[PDB]
């Protein structure tokens, strides 16, 4: 009989139990921790940039081309597009079980194509593509008790410092920032002045 | 990776640029995702705590036999450890899914224990002729067959959910393998290692 | 073929900036098509109410942003390539009379057919604060034959 | 099994109960348009009144963004109040959101609706279905927005379709350039030069990017803000003509006031509007989702057909195959229990008596009054596995008896269910008591533990007190039929 | 091109869609070999040429 | 190979935005490289007339 | 010693991977030994031999 090997033996099972523990407790040592898995459907976000254009300007000019280009990949259920005063938000949503890598790289391959149809602002500011599937692991703020550093001067000094040094750190997959208020040379135009001088 | 040891160096970094920070400048961390894998782990640990101990005192109570509480107190920790082995080779990762699952899995475990040392006990009294090796090869006898059948219809069970699709098909996927799994170990070590202890 | 497909797209990429800009204005479309026909569905109009154009831009409008999202259509075309286009027709001895040429006209169009940028009125940083924040639209886009006369 | 039958229809069902996750996701927004120093002002008053909540420990802002419509909105903003530890506040998170609306349920400036964390990532925020009406034929948006307020209209009647709403929005005011392009062209002006005017002007014109510590910064031009926040805000601004002539841009350029949309979703390449709303409490999501598509459908025209994102899409997904795979689990249970007993009949006993730890789970929830969640499926299956052991078990013994000692029917029934009743008892004391805690456990992620060891709980006493008698009563039954097939 | 053949200038809204705008002339003066006599262009002396 | 630069590519699209303009438009090429030198083929005249 | 703590100093090629993989032959030793008693205890059936 199959147990009564075992049970004449008892070094046999102890060796047995000993090797089994010995490989748990391999597999818990590299075993990844989580939240959750990636229960969500895979999704891809598209956003284009096109300054000063209004949400119907952005929607019929370049949510349109980069929609209709995108339309086709294969693994895609939907694909929905969010037009606001400025910025074009393009999420494409894949059938799960589908590698976020391969459909980040075939939208990115898609827009290529339908970039030069866009405006020339669009295009000067680029088409950012990038996977959504990844979830939050925590938030870090920084802010300042005095009223020293106003908004630009923390969210500069976060991005020059605190996320270089945050993204080299292991298992941080990236860091950034929500303020966006990068630095910028802004010319202030006085339009008095502008017709003194004409 | 490892989302615990990730947020703790996390947190050793931010402490270590807040060193070098311009005055009044600070940082915190309002939401943190590990707060609730360490809070699920510390549960686990003390639900499996708790599970080994009222099983040692159950054993000790019907079975009044103290020498006879060793054999769950190796028997469970083994079924988890391969559990976890299998956990890391098929990919799983620890997460709040996996562990709540793992709290049912100590369950199978100790029913699994229970079952073959009070069936090897029942037998060792019932013949005052009978040595403890001849009960033990005699009760395995009876319930080897039983215990492959108990394990091919809980994996016959638990596998279909597996196969469903969607959200709720891979929340559940996570509690179907999981405790496929541990029914797979449990059943291997209550053929080969508990008898041997009992 | 995925991994031929972005192989093929990584190579592409660098080329394409160096193609006339009207290439690479209509774009440079790679898909991992077979070239062979599958199989042909005709649509087609038995009132023979619908001219060729309206049947293929309806056709181009709903049925084939539909079957390109059926999982194993590598690609879905029709023959005619008749989607619908504000053609301007001109008429050269007119373009004389008048003293304009084609580029005049293409000028014209380029510049009075588009769509600008105009920004918002009351945005920060305004040391008078307003109440609201207002969106300037524009509608240079014409729409109409009439409108491009 | 019919009381089982009634008390699965008599417990609504929900996907995952909701949780206290030590922060309370606030969403503010005033009236569409609005500047956003009046958020500012909105969001300085609701940070100074949660700082007398004893709970709320810190608070996080996001002025300025909108999280209901991903979308840079002055008039929204999003305030997070970063509870304290469970152990700290005896308040829940419930609690705490029941204050807020409280003191922000009369009416002011400020719409903010003060909703929990999602328990899970990929859920959407609050309980609100996705489902997008695509507008084949081309209306315009504000024609959009009244054939769905028809629609909403319609819906809001039903009980079933709770807090029906549309994030379609076309009241923002705007205001509407109009090209005199007779007297633009009788200036000698090209449009492309007037509106890179505007967009240096009112706008912000990005000229090009210049190296400031290391990185290129963009350099962008825009006229300053008291010159541009008043409707007359053309009439100083002035552009070359090709004559040389400087031609004031109010001579053809008018702004008219008007009201439009300022997010423009489109689905699947045609233009949509989001419907938002949450099931009845008696009725299921499902049912909700049945009901807001016929509503759709009744109320919408041709046009608009409904599409589905999101928990719909799962919920519409989901099920079809889980029939097939659990009657494929089910035959598969069947034939290795009749493989272990040689017997085709004989497994019917561990069939029927599964059924009793679904009894007992159900009527613990019911009793309790948690839901059927997620969780609950999970504790059946592990009930399930559990039933079924020790079912086998006697079985075995059961049949070991007839065949081996030679026992009669009612005296193998009798001895088996003896010798299984020890080790029955055992371990349900054992396990019981281990998850005993769930039940009373403590802040973080307590919804889930209650439900699953609530569940647990009911179904391992009902099966240790229950299915212990019926399944010898089966044993006997399908043996004294076997014997009469063998007469 | 603009007159020979078909010069894609830009896209007009029809239908919710982008579509092209396209300019060539009538069909009978790109239909023979003289087609170029009738084509005229201005130089930079505002000569038609 | 073949999947790092399927990452690299994913990250480079992600972050655009940093780019500056110059490289935008000479574009940014990601390609499997290789440190490994097989051999060094040399073609040469005889005559010298080439 | 000479560049100091504004420099750190990293590795390229077999350098790297000399200095990464420094201790794996001393692990897979012990592992080795481990694995080999264990296998022994369990043909033999004896903890000593």
């Amino acid at each position: 009989m199959f147990s009564k090997f075992f049970i004449e033996r008892p070094i046999f099972a102890s060796v047995v139990a000993i090797i089994i523990s010995i490989a748990g407790i391999i597999g818990l040592a590299n075993l990844p921790v989580e939240q959750y898995p990636s229960l969500t459907p895979p999704t891809v976000q598209v956003s284009a940039t096109y300054t000063g254009a209004d949400a119907q300007t952005i929607a019929s000019t370049v949510a349109t081309p980069i929609e209709d280009a995108i339309n086709g990949v294969d693994n895609m259920i939907y694909m929905d597009s969010t037009s606001s005063p400025g910025q074009m938000k393009l999420t494409v949503y894949f059938n799960i079980g589908t590698d976020p890598d391969q459909a980040a790289i075939d939208v990115n391959n898609r827009i290529s194509a339908a970039t030069a149809k866009l405006p020339e602002a669009v295009k000067k500011l680029g088409v950012t593509v990038r996977k959504s599937s990844s979830t939050i692991l925590e938030v870090v703020s920084v802010y300042s008790e005095d009223s020293s550093m106003n908004d630009i001067d923390i969210y500069n000094y976060v991005s020059l410092n605190i996320l270089d040094e945050l993204k080299r750190i292991p298992g941080v997959g990236d860091a950034s920032a929500i303020g966006n208020k990068n630095y910028s040379m802004r010319i202030w135009l006085e339009p008095d002045l502008l017709n003194k001088f004409g | 990776a490892n989302a615990v040891n990730t947020a703790k160096l996390i947190n050793e970094k931010m402490q270590e640029l807040s060193k070098n920070f311009p005055q009044g400048l600070k940082y915190q961390i309002p939401y943190d995702t590990t707060i609730f894998v360490k809070a699920s782990i510390k549960e686990v640990i003390k639900t499996f705590v708790e599970a080994l101990a009222l099983v040692l005192v159950v054993m000790y109570l019907f079975l009044k036999n103290f020498k006879s509480t060793i054999i769950p107190m190796i028997a469970v920790p083994v079924s988890l450890l391969g559990t976890f082995a299998v956990l890391y080779v098929l990919g799983f990762s620890i997460n709040l899914l996996t562990l709540f699952a793992l709290v049912l899995a100590i369950g199978i475990v100790v029913d699994d224990a229970i079952i073959v040392v009070e069936n090897i006990d029942r037998i060792l009294h019932e013949d005052s002729n009978i040595s403890v090796k001849d009960a033990a090869i005699k009760a395995m006898n009876e319930v080897s067959s039983p215990v492959i059948s108990i394990v091919l219809v809980l994996c016959a069970v638990f596998i279909p959910v597996s196969f469903i699709s969607g959200f709720v098909g891979e929340i559940q996927r996570q509690f179907a393998l999981t405790l496929a799994i541990s029914v797979a170990i449990s059943g291997f070590v209550a053929l080969t290692l508990t008898p041997s202890l009992s | 073929p995925d991994q031929a497909a972005i192989d093929v797209n990584n190579r592409i990429s660098a080329a394409t900036a160096k193609l006339p800009e009207a290439v690479k204005k209509l774009g440079v479309t790679v898909r991992k098509s077979s070239s062979t026909i599958l199989e042909v569905v005709s649509v087609y109009s038995e009132d023979s109410s619908m001219n060729d154009i309206d049947i293929y831009n309806y056709v181009s409008l709903n049925i084939l942003d539909e079957l390109k999202r059926i999982p194993g259509v590598g690609d879905a075309s029709a023959i005619g390539n008749k989607n619908y286009s504000m053609r301007i027709w001109l008429e050269p001895d007119l373009l004389n009379k008048f003293g304009v040429t084609a580029n005049d006209v293409i000028n014209a169009v380029n510049d009075q057919n588009a769509q600008y940028a105009t920004g918002k009125i009351g945005e920060e940083p305004v040391v008078n604060k307003s109440p609201q924040v207002i969106s300037i639209t524009m509608q240079g886009r014409l729409q109409t034959p009439q409108e491009f006369e | 099994i019919g009381f089982i039958a009634y008390l699965f229809k008599i417990v609504p069902s929900s996907l995952v109960p909701s949780e206290d996750q030590g922060v309370i996701m606030s969403i503010i927004n005033l009236p569409s348009g609005s500047s956003i120093h009046r958020t500012i002002e909105e969001v300085d008053t609701i940070n100074k009144n949660a700082t007398q909540m004893k709970e709320i420990s810190s608070s996080v802002s996001l002025i300025g963004f909108d999280l209901f419509t991903s979308s840079l909105k002055e008039n929204a903003a999003a305030v997070f109040f970063i509870l304290k530890d469970w152990s700290q506040r005896e308040a829940s998170s419930d609690q705490i959101i029941a204050q807020l609306f409280g003191q922000y349920a009369a009416d002011r400036n400020a719409l903010s609706y003060f909703l929990n964390l999602p328990p899970i990532p990929g859920l959407s925020l609050t309980g609100g279905f996705e489902m997008y009406a695509q507008n084949k034929s081309g209306k315009d948006y504000d024609a959009i927005q009244q054939d769905v307020n028809k629609m909403l209209e319609l819906a809001r009647t039903r009980k079933e379709l709770a807090n029906v709403r549309t994030t379609l929005d076309t009241s923002f005011p705007q205001y509407k350039l109009i090209i005199d392009r007779d007297k633009m062209k009788y200036y000698n002006l090209n449009m492309q030069d007037v509106f890179n005017t505007i967009s240096a002007t009112i706008g912000t014109y990005y000229v090009n990017d210049f190296p400031m510590l290391g990185k290129n910064f963009q350099v962008n031009i825009r006229a300053l803000g008291d010159f541009r926040n008043t409707q007359d805000a053309l009439k100083n601004i002035y552009i070359r003509s090709s004559d040389n002539k400087m031609i004031p841009l109010n001579s053809f350029l008018t702004l008219v006031r008007s009201a439009g949309p300022d997010d423009v979703k489109r689905f699947n390449l045609f233009p949509a509007a989001l419907i938002q709303g949450d099931p009845a409490p008696g009725y299921t999501s499902g049912q909700a989702i049945d009901a807001i598509a016929e509503v759709a459908k009744q109320s919408l025209g041709d046009e608009y057909s409904i599409a589905w994102s999101g928990s719909a899409y799962q919920e519409v997904s989901s099920k079809g195959a889980g029939a097939y795979a659990f009657v494929l689990g089910m035959i598969f249970v069947f034939l290795i229990l009749a493989a272990q007993y040689e017997r085709w009949l004989m497994p019917l006993a561990v069939i029927t008596a599964v059924p009793f730890a679904v009894f007992g789970s159900i009527l613990l929830v019911a009793l309790r009054g948690f839901d059927n969640d997620i969780y609950f499926q999970t504790g059946l299956l592990l009930l399930i596995g559990l039933s079924a052991k020790n079912a086998i078990l006697i079985i075995e013994f059961a049949m070991e008896e007839r065949l081996k000692k030679g026992k009669s029917i009612f005296e193998a029934a009798i001895n088996a269910a003896k010798l299984r009743f020890r080790p029955i008892i055992m371990t349900s004391l054992a396990f019981t008591f281990g998850v005993l805690p769930m039940i009373f456990a403590t802040g973080a992620g307590s919804a889930s533990r209650h439900s699953l060891g609530t569940g647990l709980i009911g179904g391992m006493i009902a099966a240790s007190t229950l299915a212990i008698f019926f399944v010898p009563l089966f044993f006997y039954l399908l043996e004294n039929f076997n014997e009469w097939l063998d007469k």
